[PDB]
């Protein structure tokens, strides 16, 4: 129950040591890889998959750019609703809120068609 | 609140450190193709690994950007998604302001970019005065007042910061005859025809009379007071010189490009 | 606006030959000859004068000074004033020279008040805070100078008896 | 910081690449997962035929493309093929008074160098008064030109020099 902010500020560093992991993993399994296909077997030992890594760090990339994603979304609609009617709520009644959203839709869904219907018949 | 391009820069480093990791562990999936003298692989794995530390360090420095996350839980837009289940049977409402949002920016973009009209020729209300003066008086730091002493001549007269007053005179519609005088004024009990200076405003008076006789536009002439008052705006600073030193002449101001640079450089 | 005086204390040739050397340069700059503008303002007890061009005698002695008094107004009341001040021993003394205006500016050359003094520069500006013009200028006149000490943090609005100011302080200094 | 894979990559120095593949490929194919991630068909026998075989440096063209309908050039008996590839004969026929050719064989058209030949400069100039002294002057105005240029430059010189020493 934390803000964007806040998982944002925790994932980065996770984010961080999950790549250097990821790289770690990388050279290690290709360096084993190459000691047991091009010289001697020196690397008798069992290493990681670097593929439950690179999901890992694939999947706290996507989950960050969600909630950077959900933020942006959240900050754009209220930004330009915040700029349309003031704030009332537990400065005006609820009713008259709902009835002016409700007009100011109507009003815009008519402009919209009337321009549909113009253009249409333009040609 | 300009959390929004913070937000859309730290999105695209994110999908740019995506992006570079995808690139970097495809070419890493490739040898080298065809060299004939030395491996220049290593230059481009070394061009992808520095990529990729530049979009982690772009991505720590987004970081420090987006300060908080406010209340207001989406500023009064909870109304029947949130609310009654009944009001909401609602994205007509979030579907009209993305509408009306494109609709004003696309209409903005095709008058700024249809400005140059191919309009051929023109051929086949001392009310709306105030209320334009007011409207443009209401920018801040440029307090102005009308007199209008003699006949419907609006007489009026603007001052910035100083006392480098400007009696810009008009005629109901597109102001001309423009004089600017600095350090008193207004002799007898009206304006003045003085022009008196230290030949310095002289230069600034005929900049005016040319930036007069360069906005005259067709029509709309409150848009054209507007562009007159916030080009006069420009000269609050006096403290910029490009192309030149500071003190070439004596004086140096000529913006018309919303630049001001030393006279007699133009 | 109000540009300070300095006191550059020049050598090698003489004082009155770095004088006529900064005239030169003054007039290889392309400044006119516009009269001379010989400023006076003699130290009195903590009281003061003033005859800076201009018939008003205007004393900044403390408290900002009023600058208001006539060139006759503060003179008499201060010759009507015997016996309330009687620190008259200690005298004081006056610069002069010319004064030039090459385009919207001025420049005054601060002489041997008594004798003992150097050649003290001054100038002034066209509307006013605003010194790029300023510095930009006097960078091309010569070298050590613009000490600076105006009213800073003030907004006054281009405080006239600033020069005086300078000019009091300047003579106190030397 | 991570420089482990650099400097692994850098280390794999020997001749058989499979276990970049065999490390790297499965978990891409797994993650990603296009069947053909370039479905474009690609089959090409590049270079048929490219060449006119009649064409002199075409730097040249160039200038005997920009060249005023006043001038114009051709060729004469010609050592000029490849190397050369002029010693033209332009006749300056313009309002003014005319003139005789020149040949201008100029160096390869790269112009490292410049053209002039002054080939017809025995008999033409010497008999005649006025040809003479088209030559004077004109020879000391190209004897100023910083490395001049083959048609136009040498050719508008010529011209310029013809109708001012004509006074």
């Amino acid at each position: 129950d934390f803000d964007p902010v806040q998982r944002y500020k925790m994932l980065i560093p996770q984010l961080k040591e999950s790549l250097q992991t990821l790289m770690k993993v990388a050279a290690q399994n290709l360096i084993q890889n190459t000691n047991i296909d091009n010289g001697q077997k020196s690397s008798d030992a069992p290493l990681q998959r670097f593929d439950k890594c690179l999901e890992e760090f694939y999947a706290l990339c996507d989950q960050l750019e969600l909630c950077l994603r959900l933020a942006h979304e959240c900050l754009s609609q209220s930004c330009d609703s915040a700029k349309h009617s003031p704030t009332l709520v537990p400065s005006l009644p609820y009713p008259q809120y709902l009835a002016v959203i409700k007009a100011q839709i109507t009003c815009a869904k008519d402009i919209h068609t009337a321009l549909l219907d113009c253009a249409n018949k333009v040609t | 609140g300009v959390n929004l391009e913070a937000f859309s820069q730290a999105i695209s480093a994110i999908q740019a450190l995506r992006s570079s990791v995808s690139r970097v562990f495809d070419c890493l999936k490739d040898g080298m193709r065809n060299k004939e003298t030395l491996e220049g692989r290593e230059k481009a794995f070394i061009a992808n690994f520095q990529d990729n530390l530049h979009s982690v360090n772009r991505d720590l420095n987004e970081l420090e950007r987006l300060s908080n996350l406010v209340g207001k839980p989406s500023e009064n837009h909870p109304l029947h998604n949130s609310g009654l289940l009944s009001l909401d049977p609602y994205s007509q409402l979030l579907q009209a302001y993305k509408w009306s949002n494109k609709l004003q920016y696309h209409a903005g973009l095709a008058s700024g970019l249809l400005n140059q009209q191919s309009l051929k020729r023109s051929a086949n209300p001392q009310y709306v005065d105030d209320v334009i003066s007011r409207i443009d008086r209401m920018f801040p730091e440029m307090s102005i007042h009308l007199s209008r002493p003699n006949g419907t001549s609006a007489m009026l007269l603007v001052t910035l910061g100083k006392v480098l007053k400007v009696i810009v005179v008009m005629r109901s519609l597109f102001i001309d005859r423009t004089i600017v005088k600095g350090y008193n004024t207004e002799d007898g009990k009206l304006d003045i025809w003085s022009k008196s200076s230290y030949q310095v405003f002289q230069k600034v008076t005929d900049h005016a009379t040319t930036a007069l006789l360069h906005y005259q536009l067709p029509q709309m002439p409150d848009v054209v007071v507007r562009s007159f008052m916030t080009w006069l705006r420009s000269y609050i600073k006096l403290f910029q010189a490009p192309c030149q030193r500071c003190g070439k002449f004596l004086q140096d101001g000529l913006p018309p490009t919303w630049r001001d640079f030393r006279t007699l450089e133009a | 606006v109000t540009c300070v005086s300095q006191m550059p204390v020049a050598e090698g040739k003489s004082l009155q030959q770095t004088v006529e050397l900064l005239t030169k340069k003054l007039e290889m700059l392309g400044a006119e000859k516009q009269g001379t503008f010989c400023v006076d303002c003699e130290t009195y007890h903590g009281k003061l004068m003033y005859v800076m061009h201009y018939p008003l005698s205007c004393f900044a002695l403390f408290e900002n000074g009023p600058c208001l008094i006539a060139d006759t107004n503060f003179d008499v009341l201060m010759v009507k004033l015997k016996g309330f001040f009687q620190s008259a021993k200690a005298s004081k003394i006056e610069t002069r020279g010319t004064r030039y205006q090459y385009c919207d500016f001025l420049v005054k050359v601060g002489t041997v008040t008594m004798g003992p003094s150097a050649r003290g520069i001054s100038v002034e500006v066209e509307y006013g805070d605003c010194w790029s013009l300023l510095l930009e200028f006097l960078q091309s006149f010569l070298g050590s100078h613009a000490p600076g000490a105006p009213t800073v943090f003030g907004n006054a609005v281009y405080g006239p008896a600033d020069t005086m100011i300078q000019y009091m302080e300047l003579f106190n200094k030397i | 910081q991570p420089l482990l894979d650099a400097v692994l990559a850098n280390i794999r120095s020997p001749v058989f690449n499979h276990s970049l593949y065999r490390t790297f490929v499965p978990a891409m194919m797994a993650i990603h997962g296009p069947p053909i991630v370039s479905p474009v068909v690609c089959s090409r026998k590049r270079r048929f035929e490219e060449d006119e075989r009649q064409s002199i440096p075409n730097v040249l063209q160039g200038e005997v493309a920009r060249l005023d309908p006043k001038f114009l050039v051709n060729l004469d008996p010609s050592h000029c093929s490849n190397n050369g590839t002029v010693h033209l004969i332009c006749k300056l026929d313009d309002k003014d008074l005319p003139s005789v050719p020149p040949l201008e064989l100029s160096v390869p058209a790269d112009y490292p160098a410049q053209s002039p030949m002054w080939i017809d400069r025995q008999w033409q100039y010497d008999a005649n008064p006025f040809l003479q002294s088209v030559h004077r002057c004109m020879t000391s105005r190209l004897l100023q030109l910083p490395d001049k240029h083959s048609v136009t430059a040498l050719l508008n010189t010529w011209a310029q020099s013809i109708h001012q020493a004509c006074l």
